[PDB]
């Protein structure tokens, strides 16, 4: 039996230095060796009631190297929760006796938790809660800071953009507050600033983070630059003056960096990572993408198998 | 004495205007044995408070755990055949269920049919409650704002 | 039993389950006066009475007969100074502005600021309502909403 | 001054047989002899917050045909309420400072008593408030009945339609229940049928009133047999069972119809008077539009001017 | 002729103090006495191709209070600009060869301005454009202030709100700074605050203005609080934050009121004004309203007439 064996992924915080620890140890085995029937005869449902294009088509193609079957929806438009007005947990109540887990990305912040009380003994996979949590993600970022860096403790790791609505970040900060030694600095406009309720925790292990008013003036001490989108769509009408992006990373701006630092960016991407990043050895967004098929191949293992060798 | 019962509960030391949201947040008027309440009574260091008498009645758990965040400075007296058997002052719960409402318009609990419940960090501040389902932390202040 | 009083209202005979019902209609709490509620408490006269001490307050006319539309056999007692200066009964009002809301939905009263108004009507079994402005009727009962 | 003089007339209700005499004296005084300066130097507000092609410019047109000038909106989408967001009560606060009088047609019910709170001392008349009161229809409705039938008091009358919302039939029931012995058969679906406390004013003034099905079940006896349209705007979306005319009128019906009946609808018409019916002896209803010139100048002008014309 | 017939008036960056006290002295003058004919036969276009309750009924009722004629629109959707695609340019050439004045709301800046050079020999009257000017809302404001405060020399004055898109307050500024040692308080957000332009002319006239983060900061010192609404329509979605009244006035506030300060506002008021300071001595921004009827029918007759209204 391992340890993530059945569990709901809903919150990095329900998650240990351990868990974590476990999953890239695993991801890394399977992208050194394809398990392509580790999952033969498991049918999974892909419930996507917001868009994505990274973790929907990722997790399923995730799904398919392992040999399990896919059954979902990109939209709720067509499903009766979305013509018929059924609720969410009824829907997840007849899912539930059809497939064996449910990867699901939805708008409204708790609908993974919610469906985990109506799941059964059905694991639930969080895809991305509106702008709560967003544990898949955080996964294939530690995966590949550890790929680049060799090491996921005493980093220096600056997160720039929207970080008030940025699910990505707010699993990311409490993940990476499992090792020692990671230093934080956060630059964001002050109206999609970091919540409290991560940096009361930052506080509570006597971590040490600071604000910044510009990249440029933490360049040159940073591991990883970890790049965020302004989530539009979230945005109350009182943050409009902040959809355009304030802090845009340009190819020049790197010229004092070290040399083994790493720009990470999630995706999309929309202005503030200029086109031409992408043509220096520092950009590793694109790279970060394909590793989401790993770490999402190594968690649909540990909690659809009881024990794995490999 | 200031009043009396045989058996019942006397809550007591109530801030100035809290009595009357307990009658109505705990339902104590759906009853027929008789209720004693004295709005606006004295209490030497803090003036003026309420008291509330339900004769042979005792709260239940949630009731007592409400009580701790609504009037922390309140005692809640057992008085079984006039003997004041017990009488203590409500200790903050772990989680609050079914009662109170996320700040957070965007929280699943508003559409869904689920109970609430929140996670209760006593701050030295104040009090911080984090909902179940959107992980939000919030002051008690914004979370019990009538 | 609840208390000797020197000055003030006095709502004796309150219908048991109408006291707490007027307590809240009339912002009869939303004061810094002693109140002191007996609820529930025996009568023979009717089994269960309620009854409201307000101290240091007095109601106007209009304002004692408000209350028979929900205890017209209440008895509004004035004391000045221990003794029983007066002995009040509720009529029915004539109208009763600001309390209720209108059961119209297209009513201007909810979009404009102005204050609700119903003529009281003795009709035929229970009081019937009509509103100043959509000029409807409505029983008392559809009034006190849901 | 004479009785209604500076008056506000917002009700049938709030009227009198003694009124509604003077208004109906007064047309047809003016019809008579028309008074082209009696107005000369007031300035009538035409406020219709609400469509209309009959009151408007009748209304607007008697105005004019007493020396009036007219200012106001046909909608209010481009009025500060409909655009700035301001209330209705400050529409009236400064439109008072500006004009003699008020006539007001509104969709919510009271528009015209909540107008008189704000209008200082100036009238406001109402010209339709949802589906409550429409006095002026009544007054052109109660000349066109006396016009026709010589009486306004032991009339047979007949109300078919949308009874409910019928804010015409609401005032009209009420103006002819301060005469004498007028009967009333009322045909409505039960859906819309009359109010209640409409009934309870007829059963207190001890009026008879019946309940038909069918207008040949009344035809033969009926003096007025006036028509309503089904207040479609109005209607609940519950309601939409009756959209179409229940009752609809044809020619063939007036067979058994007694030779000094007239048919009289508040017009718009849609599909409950048939075409056919426009040429028959009965029909009255585009003489009772007309009627409504006289009615309404003879309004403005007591309400208007001391002295009573003559 | 008097110095302001036929004139166009487009910004009170044009008029002189003379100017400006002639059409006061008029409006004093007609105030007291009416002049029923004194425009009788001439016809005004009230071309509003923006909403407006106030502006747009108190120069038409103005209009008519002198015997003029008005022709016009209060909506461009069915004017041939509207549906036929024409130029505000020809539409104000063809409209020239039939008026005799043009009264013209636009939502452009400038429009007026583009309107005289088209109008040919027939005075515009500006009833705002956009957020630049409003040169009559100003006259009635001089009109109230100096039926109030006896002066329009030596005032303090508080300009409360949106002070960027208010065409009221650019007018009002510079007509005050035309009259002597007035003191000037601006409260807006910094997002919505008084163009540097006019701070700048503030600055060369050696005008004392100075800015406050509050209402009870100057309540105390000033004479006139004048209020204004955030204009929701001409914000920037950048500019969203500040959809809600910022300073929001209560009864409570005019505590340390000196006692001959007047609460102005050109409405409408949405949420700034309580309703309860509606009943304090102070409030007088429904008599300012009125007071457009006297300072715009003195406008139009200096504009149309030669001859001195006496
Ligand atoms: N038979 C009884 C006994 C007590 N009481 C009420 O219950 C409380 C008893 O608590 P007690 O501690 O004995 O009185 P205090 O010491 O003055 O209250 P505290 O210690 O909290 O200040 C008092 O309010 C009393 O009115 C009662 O109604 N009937
Ligand atoms: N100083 C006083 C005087 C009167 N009362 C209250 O006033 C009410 C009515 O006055 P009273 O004549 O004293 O009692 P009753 O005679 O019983 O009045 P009723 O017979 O109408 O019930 C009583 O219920 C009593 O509680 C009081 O509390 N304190
Ligand atoms: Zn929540
Ligand atoms: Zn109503």
């Amino acid at each position: 039996a391992n340890p993530l064996y059945q569990k709901h992924i809903i919150s990095i915080n329900d998650l240990s230095r351990d868990d974590l620890n476990l999953v890239l140890a695993t991801a890394a085995k399977l992208k050194a060796n394809p398990q392509p029937e580790l999952l033969k005869h498991k049918v999974i449902a892909s419930c996507f009631f917001e868009a994505s294009t990274r973790t929907r088509l990722s997790f399923q193609t995730s799904m398919h190297r392992l040999g399990a079957s896919v059954v979902g929806f990109s939209d709720s438009a067509n499903t009766s929760l979305g013509k018929k007005g059924e609720t969410l947990a009824d829907t997840i109540s007849v899912i539930s006796t059809y497939v064996d887990a449910i990867v699901m990305r939805h708008p409204q912040e708790g609908a993974a938790r919610l469906a985990t009380e109506f799941s059964g003994n059905v694991p639930v996979l969080n895809a991305g809660d509106g702008s709560n949590q967003h544990p898949t993600q955080t996964l294939l970022d530690l995966f590949t800071i550890q790929q680049t860096e060799g090491r996921l403790d005493n980093l220096h790791v600056a997160m720039v953009g929207d970080l008030k609505y940025g699910r990505t970040v707010h699993s990311l900060t409490q993940a990476l507050a499992k090792f020692d030694g990671n230093r934080f600095y956060f630059i964001a406009p002050d109206a999609l600033a970091m919540p409290e309720y991560i940096l009361d925790m930052l506080d509570e292990k006597g971590i040490a983070w600071s604000l910044h008013s510009s990249i440029e003036e933490v360049m040159a001490e940073v591991d990883i630059l970890y790049m965020t989108r302004v989530q539009k769509e979230r945005l109350d009408p009182s943050e409009y003056a902040n959809v355009k992006a304030q802090f845009v990373l340009r190819a020049s701006d790197l010229h004092n960096a070290k040399a083994n630092m790493k720009v990470l960016h999630p995706l999309p991407r929309v202005d503030e990572i200029a086109t031409d990043v992408d043509k220096t050895p520092h950009a590793w967004y694109f790279q970060q993408a394909g590793n989401g098929i790993f770490a999402r191949q190594a968690l649909l293992a540990l909690v659809l198998n009881r024990d794995l060798v490999l | 004495g200031v009043e009396a019962i045989k058996r019942g509960t006397v809550i007591d030391h109530i801030p100035a205007q809290i009595g009357f949201k307990l009658l109505s947040l705990f339902k104590l008027t759906e009853t027929d044995q008789r209720i004693t309440i004295g709005l606006n009574l004295p209490s030497g260091e803090m003036g003026r408070k309420d008291l509330i008498k339900i004769e042979n009645t005792f709260l239940s758990e949630d009731q007592v755990d409400q009580l701790a965040l609504y009037a922390p400075q309140a005692t809640v007296n057992r008085i079984d055949n006039y003997e004041v058997v017990g009488k203590s002052r409500p200790s903050l719960p772990e989680r609050i269920d079914n009662v109170l409402v996320c700040p957070n318009s965007n929280c699943i609990s508003h559409a869904e049919p689920v109970s609430s419940s929140f996670a209760v960090r006593k701050r030295a501040n104040d009090i911080a409650l984090k909902c179940k389902y959107c992980e939000k932390e919030f002051s008690h202040n914004v979370v019990l704002a009538n």
